[PDB]
């Protein structure tokens, strides 16, 4: 698990410090450009959260589409590939395991890449690596049958390819089974998304102190 | 060789054109100049603020006030010019760490791509890497990642192994490819088929296990020499 | 005109339907001149092409282009 | 800046392990690498090495 972005929160300086007062502002004008300076800092990192998600996901040119028939040599991808019932299955469990309001000057600009887009990039990244393998990252996406791809990755770590075919049926079962335990280990054990939850906890705890200080 | 040299020579040509014509081509280097100079500007503009004293020019508050009372106003400037100078320093210590993160990334891209051919995917340009060329710049560095990109693909029919004499035959370095009528092996990234002799396949076990193989003939070069 | 988004109420742009590669990010998936008017549309991820998977068919390139990006 | 250090690490783990098979030791999961699968998440990314 890795965080890639925080909430694009933004705060209006003068409305926080003064809060719709004419007497206070004309004082705040004496402190030079502190108000202008912070406001620029906060929209400097708000516009950067859009560059973070635009780098992790937007790595591909065209949005590949997974085929209708799924004959992946015995490998069962039902868990990761998208399900049109609603976004993928495992992804749907991830969106349930987190617990993600404005008062005065505070706000939350919405992220540029909507979640049903972010969920779409991660489908092309899935349909290229299932069908094409390495190549959709290097240029024109060449297709290669999956059961043959894993043979060409076994040839990576130093295992001659004969091992796969000669064990294809079992290997597919281990892989299919290993994927199964994931959602179980994810669903059962709470505190499985410790990393993403902090970046939500901290960044929201920090906002809380900002408002408490108004009192 | 002759064509490859032309593509490379030509590709280098378009660079200066794309660089000269399209302004905003050095967006990255220009910001680090813009920001870091914009930030200095605000530091000086802050010298003209009252912070609540009678006047923002330390000479006048000093020119027309007795020392006991003056330092009460001078204190309101010092307490401000300090907080505004210590704000500038902090934003630089943060901004410099963003550059030491890039200076370290350029120290790597030069050691990993100029001083060698990097196997990392998509580290040095989109595509399989061939080489790279440093170029200085005002305050940065510019790499010219010369990369190999395939094109003009054609569909073929594949088969994981070749069952010959009951034994399977797996490709040593290649993929078993057929133009419909004749089967071949070829390097996996550039169409160049060849006749399936024995020295480009290796054998293992009978051909009942692995699904998808086809029945074919692997010719032995030793046999035409026995006769 | 007046057009409503998830980010807010956007007046001055004429909403359209065909997607483009987006120019001026606005928010919630919506971006924003094209022929003397300001158009506010949905981002496109790019041309959607799903490649023809088989269980027995590979596709191998026959020519390349050595190209020079910058960085 | 702590997140731009992770966003950059995820931008690498996707280019080095989803778009290829990485030879770096222990970069993509304990063991010799075979492949990886992105999965979106609320504000992050989840890889299935
Ligand atoms: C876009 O499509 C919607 C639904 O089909 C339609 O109501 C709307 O008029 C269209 N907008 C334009 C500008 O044609």
């Amino acid at each position: 698990i890795l965080p890639v972005s925080m909430t694009k929160t933004s705060v209006d300086c003068t409305m926080y410090i003064c809060g719709d007062s004419t007497e206070c502002s004309n004082l705040l004008l004496q402190y030079g450009s502190f108000c202008t300076q912070l406001n620029r800092a906060l929209t400097g990192i708000a516009v950067e959260q859009d560059k973070n998600t635009q780098e992790v996901f937007a790595q591909v040119k065209q949005i590949y589409k997974t085929p209708p028939i799924k004959d992946f040599g015995g490998f069962n991808f039902s868990q990761i590939l998208p399900d049109p019932s609603k976004r993928s299955f495992i992804e749907d469990l991830l969106f349930n395991k987190v617990t993600l309001q404005k008062f005065n000057g505070l706000t939350v600009l919405p992220p540029l890449l909507t979640d049903e887009m972010i969920a779409q990039y991660t489908s092309a990244l899935l349909a290229g690596t299932i069908t094409s393998g390495w190549t959709f990252g290097a240029g024109a996406a060449l297709q290669i049958p999956f059961a043959m791809q894993m043979a060409y990755r076994f040839n990576g770590i130093g295992v001659t390819q004969n091992v796969l075919y000669e064990n294809q049926k079992l290997i597919a079962n281990q892989f299919n089974s290993a994927i199964g335990k994931i959602q179980d280990s994810l669903s059962s054990t709470a505190s499985a998304l410790g990393k993403l939850q902090d970046v939500v906890n901290q960044n929201a705890q920090a906002l809380n102190t900002l408002v408490k200080q108004l009192s | 060789q002759k064509l490859i040299a032309n593509q490379f020579n030509s590709a280098i040509g378009k660079i200066q054109d794309s660089l000269s014509s399209t302004a905003s081509a050095l967006g990255k280097l220009q910001d680090v100049v813009n920001q870091n100079a914009q930030a200095l500007n605000t530091l000086v503009k802050q010298l003209s603020s009252n912070f609540g004293a009678i006047s923002s020019v330390l000479n006048d508050i000093l020119s027309r006030l007795d020392p006991p009372e003056a330092e009460v106003q001078i204190d309101r400037l010092i307490t401000g010019r300090l907080q505004s100078l210590q704000t500038y320093v902090t934003q630089q210590l943060i901004r410099a760490a963003e550059i030491r993160a890039s200076a370290n990334l350029a120290a790597t891209k030069m050691s990993e791509c100029v001083l060698g051919q990097s196997k990392r995917v998509d580290f040095c340009g989109k595509g399989y890497h061939l080489m790279s060329f440093p170029q200085s710049a005002p305050h940065g560095v510019v790499f010219l990642h010369v990369t190999y990109v395939p094109a003009q693909e054609k569909n073929f029919t594949t088969a994981p192994a070749i069952c010959h004499d009951g034994k399977a035959h797996f490709p040593r370095e290649g993929v078993f490819v057929s133009n419909g009528t004749h089967w071949f092996v070829t390097q996996r990234n550039f169409y160049e088929p060849q006749i399936i002799t024995t020295d480009n396949t290796f054998v293992s076990g009978n051909c009942d296990v692995v699904i998808g193989i086809v029945n074919n003939t692997v010719y032995d070069p030793l046999q035409p020499e026995l006769d | 005109n007046v057009f409503q988004t998830r980010a807010g109420c956007l007046i001055g742009a004429e909403h359209v339907n065909n997607s483009y590669e987006c120019d001026i990010p606005i928010g919630a998936g919506i971006c924003a001149v094209a022929s003397q008017s300001i158009i506010a549309y949905t981002m496109s991820l790019g041309a959607e092409n799903s490649v023809a998977y088989s269980n027995n068919s590979i596709a191998i390139p026959t020519n390349f282009t050595i190209s020079v990006t910058t960085e």
